[PDB]
């Protein structure tokens, strides 16, 4: 069309279901604050010590900027979405819609980055990977993000739209199940890599402590308790027909999971590591 | 670079030639073992047979793909810094046989192989060997674990 | 043994005992004047303008 | 029985001195000098950054033409550099890697460095066969090698551990002069501009004033607790400035011989690696142990610049003939210019 | 040092040749390497180039692709390989030592020579032909330019050779006012932008010759047709 024409919100919300369908938003908005403290102490920290700049921080605090990033990307859909719809053309419905997905692409793509290059340093010793890792990061997750303007969306064939979202293909969904299942399980098998090497390594031989799982316990753990609802929401999404499953429309309360992971993860990172609490300690 | 002259050139690829040849060096010297050996007076020829073995005198042995050199610095037996002023960042010590070595800011996280961790010396002991290789091997797990943030 | 350690420290005192001294406002007035004297071509303490400087 | 004798007689050539040294201190370098403007904020910036080293770096030296540089570091290497444009030109491999200080020669045919080795070796320049060789070795000093600067094309002077001072001969290669008398480990030494006369200071907290041409103790210098770390020459030819492991700079006058003015704050609580000072003698510039450089008044004793880009600590820093850049190496491995 | 080169001789039309230089008594892969040609009448004429690190190479407009320069590091030795002689191409081939890094002396070592019988930019000219001397009187000789030479960094790339009779060009002035190592101190030169001139002082025996001046401020190289003095 004309991206301008405002048809198109009533004609979807109408087959959708939601036309005729705010202290949630409160709460929301203090764990966004709280967030926000969080990355940029991190970011703060890291910045002011000399001993630290070196290639794992600069992920840490990559890490810590995609987090900051997401918070506020969701506090902005919170507000300029709802009643304000209506009367708000489809350019900006698709600028939170990508908005909204962009951040979140490029957290789950730093943690990976970390747990990269820390299998890496354990090949045993004593500019490059850096810079191409993080700009693949941070690169794929803005081509992928952007591509509901680019011809992906049923304005044309009405039949084939989303319960949760008036203007998605199945594709676009199937596809980004595809990618996050990749990444988890990837990231899962690296940890466990770590783990069973120095384990391996060690304790081979008696020699003349390790306290590793720990750390990696903590970090799959929050990881998959955080993100598993909305991921099996969104897969659930797909097997029902419109105005046939009312546990669809419940997906106000399952998103805010997703952005606590946001919030949880300088916490992990942090006080697994003692350097970094005694940094904080001034 | 559009206002090089015809010399000016010439002289950046020798410079880029002298970067080729550090690096090689430097990958080249980046494996290697230093151990800082002590002791009380004659406390220590006794290990520096085993193996098989004015100014620095440093030896020389390998074992298992790990390039170890030692230094001895006893002919000096009395209070010693002008020597610590250039050993700070040596990976272990071994000792044969405290309170200013132990207990020095500058060694704060330096672990010292001890023979009476810990071990006992035989005539035909030749374990002493393995137990410094097991020991500078533990002491690089540790580093590694400490420099990414896993421990 | 110590009887010829003292003697060498002896003469040598002795040698450092004799000095024409000076008094500390003529060194003050000295170390000024070489101070105020060579100013202008200590860049790092005065500016040059970046149109003729080898360091940009 | 003459060591009470002598030991008395020592006391009364101490009480001589002190109180001559007190007949004429009239006031203090402030006091009289309250007439100075302090030079206000100074501040500087990385114009160039040179990598290459792969370890820390001990020692540097500037070629006297202002534009050529040589620096030392424990991977066993000496590298050449152009300072205008970055660029390589030579590189020396050491035999050992124990290495503590280097030199230039005036004219540009030579340089020099030692260490733990107690050798002192010697490099030819300009050959005919397009390569850089030693020429010499020089052997009997007893502890370890600190301090060196040439003279001209064959003299060289050098200081030990051993507790003693040397002079060399390098067509021969026999010492031509020592010089004896201290009782702790030698540090550090500098050059007068005349090439005349020559400072030392070492662990027994002292300092003494030596002459080439005769070769005795001429003056001393107490005023510090522990031992001195770092020394340099001011312009005149007539001052030096000391910087301890007691977290203090000191600055005086020969004629006057006695001491005139410190260089300390509360906030650092470290030791000085190195000092260094400026040609209108304006800008005495120190590394220290907590990683940043400060940049310090001569007159005014009060103010600390810093220099800080590094990520270690500072051991060495020079300032050139003209007088436009400053160089600084670390433990960081890196050497940066500055104006 | 010395530098022996071979590989003469004489051939037939169209045809082939090989030559090749032996270098000893230096570190022969620290420096770069020239080919330069002299007519059995005229002056002196550059040929092509080699870096050492084999990294660059030039070639002279005139034959360009029909010529090729080549080395061998770990044995010290040099070549030159072309293809289809013309009739021009009689002449005398030298090989040339060089060496390139903030200070050093290039052009200073020359080979003996060997001799090959067949069956826009910059223009440098010497003043004039030929001049008449006395010995004890000082002298002086003169080329010129076209453009300037002087360049922005400060330097300015002409030299100057000399060529005794029956032997090879040495090297005298390097980057147009620095003398060489091995020359006798009487000799010096000078000149502005464009205008140059090389000046002796009390004329000596065995300083007769061909006086000749290069650039080397881009390539091309170029030479200039000589100035002899009689005795
Ligand atoms: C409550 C409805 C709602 C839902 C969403 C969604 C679905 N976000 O999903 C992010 C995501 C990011 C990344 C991935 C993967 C691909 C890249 C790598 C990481 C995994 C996935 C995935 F799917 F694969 F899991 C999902 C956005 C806005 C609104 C708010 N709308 C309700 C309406 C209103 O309030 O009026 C506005």
């Amino acid at each position: 069309s004309d991206y301008v024409n405002y048809d198109i919100i009533v004609r979807h919300y109408n087959y959708t279901g939601k036309l005729n369908i705010k202290l949630t938003s409160v709460v929301f908005i203090l764990i966004c604050c709280f967030i926000i403290l969080e990355n940029i102490f991190v970011l703060l920290t890291i910045w002011k010590t000399k001993k630290f700049h070196r290639p794992m921080y600069y992920f840490i605090g990559n890490l810590a900027l995609s987090d900051l990033l997401a918070g506020v990307a969701y506090t902005a859909n919170l507000l300029l979405s709802g009643a304000t719809t209506y009367k708000l053309t489809p350019a900006q419905w698709f600028l939170r819609e990508g908005s909204m997905f962009v951040a979140l692409s490029a957290s789950v793509w730093s943690l990976l980055a970390i747990a990269i290059e820390r299998y890496i340093t354990m090949l045993k010793m004593k500019n490059f990977r850096l810079f191409l890792l993080i700009s693949a990061c941070w690169v794929i997750s803005l081509i992928l993000g952007g591509l509901p303007i680019m011809g992906w969306n049923c304005i044309s064939a009405l039949s084939s739209c989303s319960t949760v979202l008036p203007l998605y293909h199945k594709h676009y969904i199937l596809f980004c199940t595809t990618v996050f299942t990749l990444l988890l399980l990837s990231i899962v098998i690296l940890y466990c890599r770590i783990y069973s090497l120095v384990r391996t390594r060690s304790r081979r031989l008696t020699f003349r402590s390790l306290a590793l799982l720990k750390t990696v316990i903590i970090v799959l753990s929050v990881f998959i308790a955080c993100w598993a609802p909305l991921f099996i929401l969104l897969l659930l999404d797909v097997g029902c027909k419109v105005k046939t499953c009312d546990i669809l429309f419940r997906a106000e309360y399952f998103l805010v999971l997703a952005v606590l992971n946001s919030g949880t993860n300088p916490i992990i990172y942090t006080l697994t590591n003692k350097e970094m609490r005694r940094a904080f300690i001034r | 670079g559009c206002t090089l002259s015809a010399e000016d050139k010439a002289a950046v690829e020798r410079s880029k030639m002298i970067d080729r040849n550090l690096r090689e060096d430097g990958e080249k010297a980046a494996r290697e073992v230093k151990l800082l050996l002590l002791g009380a007076g004659e406390s220590k020829s006794t290990i520096v047979k085993q193996m098989k073995i004015t100014g620095i005198v440093e030896t020389h042995f390998t074992f298992k793909d790990l390039h170890f050199k030692m230094f001895d610095v006893g002919a000096q037996r009395s209070e010693r810094k002008k020597w610590i002023h250039c050993f700070e960042g040596v990976t272990a010590i071994i000792f044969c046989v405290f309170d200013s070595i132990c207990n020095n800011k500058w060694f704060t996280d330096t672990s010292i192989i001890l023979f009476l961790y810990t071990h006992f010396t035989c005539s035909t002991d030749t374990k002493n060997v393995q137990f410094v290789f097991d020991a500078v091997t533990d002491v690089i797990i540790k580093n590694n674990l400490k420099d990414c943030g896993l421990f | 043994a110590s009887i010829a350690q003292a003697r060498k420290l002896v003469e040598q005192l002795k040698m450092e005992a004799n000095i024409d001294r000076i008094k500390v406002s003529k060194a003050a007035a000295d170390l000024m004047a070489y101070c105020e004297a060579h100013a202008k071509e200590d860049p790092l303490l005065t500016p040059v303008p970046a149109s003729e400087n080898p360091f940009r | 029985s003459e060591l009470d004798q002598l030991r008395q007689e020592a006391e009364q050539l101490k009480n001589q001195i002190r109180d001559a040294r007190k007949a004429c201190a009239d006031a203090t370098l402030s006091q009289i000098t309250n007439n100075i403007d302090p030079v206000g904020r100074i501040q500087m910036r990385t114009r160039r950054t040179l990598r290459g080293h792969l370890a820390k770096i001990y020692a540097m030296h500037w070629g006297t033409d202002s534009r050529l540089l040589v620096s030392a570091s424990q991977d066993g290497k000496l590298i050449i550099w152009d300072s205008y444009t970055t660029n390589k030109v030579h590189a020396i491999p050491l035999r050992s890697s124990w290495v503590m200080t280097c030199a230039y020669a005036p004219s540009g045919n030579y340089v020099a460095c030692g260490g733990l080795d107690n050798i002192c070796s010697i490099y030819n320049l300009k050959t005919r066969e397009g390569n850089v060789r030693v020429s010499r070795e020089l052997a009997g000093h007893t502890g370890y090698l600190s301090c060196c600067r040439f003279l001209d094309d064959n003299q060289i002077v050098t200081s030990s551990g051993d507790t003693t001072c040397a002079l060399w001969d390098i067509e021969t290669g026999q010492q031509t002069t020592t010089f004896t008398g201290h009782t702790g480990d030698v540090m550090s030494l500098s050059l007068a501009p005349d090439t005349r006369l020559f400072v030392s200071g070492a662990c027994d907290a002292s300092a003494k004033l030596w002459d080439v041409r005769e070769g005795m103790c001429r003056q001393t210098f107490t005023g510090h607790e522990s031992d001195i770390n770092a020394i340099c020459f001011f312009p005149n030819g007539n001052a030096f400035a000391t910087g301890s492991d007691d977290a203090t700079c000191r600055l005086f006058d020969l004629r006057a011989d006695q001491e005139l003015m410190t260089y300390s704050h509360d906030n650092i609580i470290c030791g000085i690696t190195s000092v260094s000072f400026s040609k209108s003698g304006r800008l005495l510039l120190a590394g220290y142990d907590d990683f940043n450089c400060n940049v310090w008044d001569a007159l005014k004793a009060d103010r600390a610049g810093v220099l800080a880009g590094h990520d270690n600590r500072v051991s060495c820093l020079g300032v050139t003939d003209d007088g436009m850049a400053v160089a600084t190496g670390s433990w960081d491995s890196f050497l940066k210019i500055w104006n | 040092v010395q530098l022996v080169e071979s590989g003469g001789g004489l051939v037939q039309p169209g045809g082939s040749r090989k030559l090749s230089c032996s270098a000893s008594g230096f570190a022969f892969s620290s420096f770069g390497m020239h080919w330069v040609r002299q007519a059995p009448e005229k002056g002196l004429e550059w040929v092509a180039y080699i870096s050492s690190g084999s990294g660059t190479i030039y070639y002279a407009d005139t034959v360009k692709g029909r010529f090729t320069i080549s080395r061998d590091d770990p044995k010290n030795t040099l070549f030159l390989q072309m293809t289809s002689l013309r009739s021009e191409d009689t002449a005398m081939y030298y090989c040339v030592r060089s060496i390139y890094y903030y200070g050093s002396s290039p052009f200073d070592f020359w080979g003996q020579g060997t001799t090959l019988t067949v069956s826009s930019d910059i223009v440098m000219t010497q003043a004039t032909s030929s001049v008449p001397v006395t010995p004890g009187e000082s002298v002086s000789i003169s080329c010129r330019s076209s453009k300037s030479l002087l360049h922005s960094n400060g330097n300015t790339y002409l030299y100057w050779f000399l060529q005794r009779p029956g032997q090879s060009p040495q090297l005298l002035i390097y980057r147009m006012s620095n003398l060489a190592s091995g020359v006798p101190d009487r000799f010096s030169g000078s000149g502005s932008g464009t205008a140059f001139t090389l000046t002796i002082s009390r004329l000596e025996a065995e300083d007769v010759g061909v006086y000749y001046c290069m650039q080397h401020l881009e390539y091309p190289l170029t030479f200039g047709a000589g100035t002899k003095l009689e005795l």
